[PDB]
């Protein structure tokens, strides 16, 4: 095959370190040229890499990195033209001491933008463990972003197995009072308390001075503790989100999951499974949830390349024999997909020799329009029609370096053809769809000294913060009104513990506040009549469930349970009730634009936000991927992470661009 | 592209750069308006803009702004003068920085050296602002190509300087001291010829290869060049002192160097132009090759000239002496 | 190495040799009658 003679090579100095990258890359439809897909790598007299480049900068003769090091030669203070000069600094004993980034490009660069965090520790006799850390505003005030209050060794602390342990991680978003632990070292309870008002966007969550005798002003009434009991196997015996949600699980003779039963807040606990069958690889095979459908999955047993999946309501079901789907899938030697189809009409794909995707033709639903920063309406009810998902072609294009060019498309069924084109920096990964700016050198002015974007999707309000975190935003609004804005709390582990959005100006004043906790999302859309409702981690990958405290639905029960098809990409593309009828079916390009979006009923729109990639949508259409975030109109991160250096040069390098090249989306 | 330059510069000039009568009738500024005085003794434009003088190592920012007023003295008060210097320096800083921020940094321009980039174009910030107002050409039609030619020559200068990884002091002292270079010509800015380029080469080469700091070299060049030309000629003393200093810089015999100057007929002996040091250095390279008496190394030129034998046999024996002594140093 | 120049002296041998054959043979006021001596080695004995 013409794919032959595309090898990768590595070439070394006499020290024995690879002085360049080598591949042999060909665009298949113009096969005469194989690219100079090779690049510089340079290492010091200590054998440690000083430099590497985009080849496209090499004849431009401008450097891309800096590294600075100690005796023992570890990196200290270091820069790239995308990441910016950045520091984390550590003890002799490697304990962290301080962290800084967001420093300008003249060389006299301005550390008054250092965004500082610094760390504080035990003293003798105690071993020197971190009792605390503080933010410092660069050039300004420090505030104690957390404490890690280590226990003593009282008989109490023995009992609780908290001997010496952090009984109180006073923290961003409040306190977790770790307050019992097992002989198996597993925790057994911890009082997660929020802030005195967690939807207060500006109370510190910083823990200055003597002790919580002060910070009682700052910790919540929301004493939303968790409690736990454990097997000797360490698997969960039970666990209880002390607001009233709880869980139990059981396993086979070896240890695979056999059943689980999960109490929704103060309710009964009920089993999720009706029938179960795994593969011997422990992967699934033939399952029936409380949904009561036969679903089955079929794969290359050597590799679990799923050749297909079938679902029906079985013969003799409460709603009789009814096939619901029958998907089939096709794969290459290394295992890249090439096509998929289903019945109850086909789609197909192409890649560079690099496996860099280039084509993704298929079928997509009429009337959805050309993709914007939106989710359309679903087709409702679910079309039985053979055609409304009309056939189409879509394609991808990419830089010599790790950057996209364009997505290019035809909708011949409707002549709705168009192309998307990206403007990108002369000198960095800074770049966006050309209607934001067409200028590939103006475009680089638009990003922070930490390479996050200065302003939102089309210039809307945004602030980035310590832990790097974006923390307030104006997703969309009228006349610059704040009543359509959004903001977050997260803990020091960046657990996105609370949403607080407004969408209420001349509107239903149901303040779009939602908590997130162990086992729990608590949407609290307060004040029209407050729509206050919990949803629980029925899994994680999850079945899903709902409970109104207020703002009850029409025609719909509280505590209703539904299963969903987190597919080969975890993409939750279909949702089904306890009776084997589909609520909704939806699908999306690799670019994450929707191919299809449909439901059997209309207000079901309100009930589903975790979707493509299996990830949560943020409100506009972009996904909360899970620490970073994904924009589908651009088909990109809307978020840099220069920590991707471990795996690629581009701060916004999305994935190995056939995304199915890789397994598991954490969304950082 | 050019329109976006004129965009920021045309508005910001009128906004902030226009220095005013009240700026020179401030609470401390009693009596005659320094604004008028400098709008008479030309230092401030009728648009209030600073008449930006080119930087040179002969002086400094405040030294220049001080002399600017002290050379005539519309006010004798050191206080008023000094604070007015503070005022005009903040104004000039804003003026110059604004022009730096406005110039398409996308040109690959380091904003920090924009005024000296201008001075290599001969031009200055003030004349830039003058042309900026002459059309406020934030439009494609009013931008005359004479203006864009500057950016073009900047494309040249920048691709060069970006390969150089230049230091501002280099260009500063360069334009300050072409008399220290091999050339001092009217429009080098455009002639941009090989001699200049080789001067750059050997200059940067010496910089990286030298044993000591760049300013220690500038000190050598002051103590040799300016010192020799203090009077018509003035520097018998620093023959040895410069030779030893350069020996510290390059690790070779000061005496040998002095003799090299002697056979070059350079009086006073101090080799003090970049090309002179480079030649000397080439002599050192020849020494690093063969360690022969540079007297003879130079005498070797006559060998090509035949026409006589005694010198030939002499230097021939000299080559044998080199063979034995240096070979022995290569082998023992 | 001195070996480099160590050729020169053989050249000098050749020079002497020719100075014998070329100059001495016709210009020898000594040995003006006697000839033979066609080969270098000869005078190594005869007078050298």
């Amino acid at each position: 095959q013409l794919f032959s003679k595309t090898p990768s090579v590595t070439v070394f100095d006499n020290r024995g370190l690879s002085v360049r990258d080598i591949a042999y890359r060909r665009h298949p439809d113009t096969p005469k040229v194989t690219e100079e897909c090779i690049t510089y790598h340079q290492f010091d007299f200590r054998g440690f890499l000083a430099q590497s480049l985009d080849p496209r900068l090499n004849h431009k003769e401008v450097t891309n990195f800096s590294y600075l090091t100690d005796l023992n030669g570890n990196i200290i203070y270091t820069q790239s033209v995308d990441a910016g000069n950045t520091l984390v600094l550590n003890d002799t004993e490697g304990r962290s001491v301080i962290a800084m980034t967001n420093i300008s490009r003249n060389g006299k660069d301005d550390l008054s933008l250092a965004v500082t965090r610094t760390f504080q520790y035990e003293n003798a006799p105690l071993p020197g463990r971190p009792l605390s850390v503080t933010e410092q505003v660069n050039g300004e005030n420090a505030r104690i972003t957390e404490h890690f209050v280590y226990a003593g060794n009282t008989p109490q602390e023995k009992n609780l197995n908290l001997a010496g342990q952090c009984v109180s991680y006073y923290d961003a978003a409040g306190l977790i009072q770790t307050d019992s632990v097992s002989l198996t070292g597993k925790p057994l309870s911890v009082s997660r308390k929020l802030l005195k008002n967690l939807d207060d966007t500006n109370i510190l969550a910083d823990w200055q001075g003597n002790d919580t005798s002060a910070w009682n002003s700052l910790l919540a009434t929301e004493i939303y503790t968790t409690v736990t009991r454990t097997d000797a196997a360490g698997a969960v015996l039970t666990t209880i989100d002390a607001v009233g949600n709880q869980q139990r699980v059981a396993f086979d003779i070896a240890g695979q999951l056999s059943a689980s039963w999960l109490t929704l807040k103060g309710g009964q606990e009920q089993v999720i499974i009706k029938v179960l069958t795994y593969s011997a690889a422990g992967q699934k095979l033939r399952e029936e949830g409380g949904n009561g459908v036969v679903t089955t999955y079929t794969y290359e047993a050597e590799t679990q390349r799923l050749i297909g999946i079938k679902t029906e309501r079985p013969n003799g079901h409460a709603a009789g024999a009814k096939v619901l789907q029958d998907l089939r899938y096709e794969y290459d030697p290394v295992g890249n997909v090439l096509s998929i189809t289903n019945d109850a009409p086909e789609n197909a794909y192409r890649y560079d020799s690099l496996y860099q995707l280039v084509s993704a033709s298929g079928r997509e639903v009429a009337g959805a329009g050309q993709q914007g920063s939106d989710l359309p309406s679903p087709l409702v009810p679910l079309p039985s029609d053979s055609s409304v998902y009309t056939n189409y072609t879509r394609t991808y294009t990419y830089d010599s370096a790790g950057n996209l060019m364009r997505i290019r498309h035809s909708a011949p069924a409707t002549n709705n053809n168009y192309t998307l084109n990206i403007t990108v920096s002369e000198r960095s990964n800074r770049g966006v769809m050309s209607s934001l700016t067409e200028n590939p050198a103006d475009v680089d002015a638009l990003f922070t000294a930490s390479g996050s974007q200065k302003c939102l999707q089309q210039g809307q309000s945004l602030i980035w913060t310590p832990r790097g975190e974006l923390r307030t935003v104006l997703l969309v609004a009228r006349g610059e009104t704040a009543d359509d804005s959004e903001s977050y709390r997260y803990d020091g582990s960046s657990q996105r513990i609370l949403k607080i959005s407004s969408q209420q100006t001349n509107h239903s004043a149901r303040v779009q506040r939602a908590l997130y906790l162990p086992g729990l999302e608590w949407r609290t859309m307060t004040g029209a009549e407050a729509e206050n409702l919990q949803v629980i981690c029925i899994g994680e990958a999850q079945v899903r469930v709902l409970h109104w405290e207020s703002g009850k639905p029409d025609g719909i029960i509280n505590d209703q349970i539904r299963w969903s098809y987190d597919n080969l990409t975890c993409s939750s593309g279909l949702e089904v009730d306890g009776d084997g009828l589909v609520i909704s079916m939806e699908e999306y390009y690799p670019y994450g634009g929707t191919a299809v979006w449909a439901a059997r009923s209309h207000i079901e729109t309100a009930y589903k936000t975790v979707r493509y990639s299996g990830k949560e949508r943020d409100a506009t259409g972009l996904y909360y991927y899970g620490f970073r975030y994904y924009q589908p109109w651009a088909g990109r991160w809307l978020s840099a992470d220069p920590a991707g250096t471990v795996d690629g040069l581009n701060l916004y390098r999305m994935v190995r661009n056939n995304p199915l090249r890789l397994t598991d989306p954490d969304g950082m | 592209n050019m329109v976006t330059f004129f965009k920021g510069i045309a508005n910001g000039l009128s906004e902030n750069v226009c220095l005013t009568t009240d700026d020179f009738q401030r609470q401390e500024l009693e009596g005659a308006d320094w604004w008028t005085l400098l709008s008479t003794n030309q230092v401030i434009d009728d648009m209030g803009l600073v008449l930006d003088i080119h930087p040179v190592w002969g002086k400094s920012d405040e030294e220049m702004l001080m002399e600017k007023i002290q050379s005539i003295g519309v006010s004798n008060d050191n206080n008023t003068l000094s604070i007015i210097v503070q005022i005009l320096i903040q104004a000039k800083n804003a003026q110059e920085n604004l022009l730096s921020q406005t110039i398409s940094a996308e040109y690959g321009v380091e904003r920090s050296v924009v005024p000296l980039q201008l001075r290599w174009l001969g031009s200055n910030v003030y004349s830039v602002l003058n042309q900026v107002l002459n059309n406020t050409p934030t439009d494609i039609s009013s931008i005359v190509p004479k203006l864009s030619e500057l950016t073009y020559s900047l494309l040249i200068y920048t691709q060069l300087i970006n390969s150089l990884k230049l230091n501002k002091e280099f260009i500063f002292l360069r334009l300050t001291q072409p008399n220290w270079l091999g050339l001092t010509q009217p429009k080098l800015s455009t002639q941009l010829s090989l001699p200049e380029i080789y001067l750059i080469t050997c200059y940067q080469d010496w910089v990286v290869n030298a044993n000591k700091n760049e300013d220690s070299i500038h000190e050598y060049l002051e103590f040799a060049n300016i010192k020799k030309t203090e009077a018509e000629k003035t520097l018998v003393d620093n023959s040895e002192k410069c030779a030893e200093l350069l020996a510290e810089i390059l690790a070779w015999d000061a005496g040998e160097i002095l003799k090299a100057a002697s056979l070059l007929g350079l009086n006073p002996p101090q080799a003090t132009n970049v090309f002179e040091i480079d030649w000397i250095r080439r002599l050192q390279t020849l020494s690093e090759k063969t360690m022969i008496s540079t007297e003879y190394l130079w005498q070797m030129g006559d060998l090509t000239e035949n026409s006589e034998f005694s010198l030939k046999e002499g230097v021939g024996e000299a080559v044998m002496a080199a063979l034995k002594a240096q070979g022995d140093s290569d082998n023992v | 190495s001195n070996s480099i120049e160590a050729k020169l002296q053989e050249d000098l041998r050749d020079a002497l040799v020719d100075y014998y054959l070329g100059q001495i043979v016709p210009n020898s006021k000594d040995f003006t009658n006697l000839r033979s001596t066609i080969k270098n080695v000869d005078d190594l004995y005869d007078h050298l």
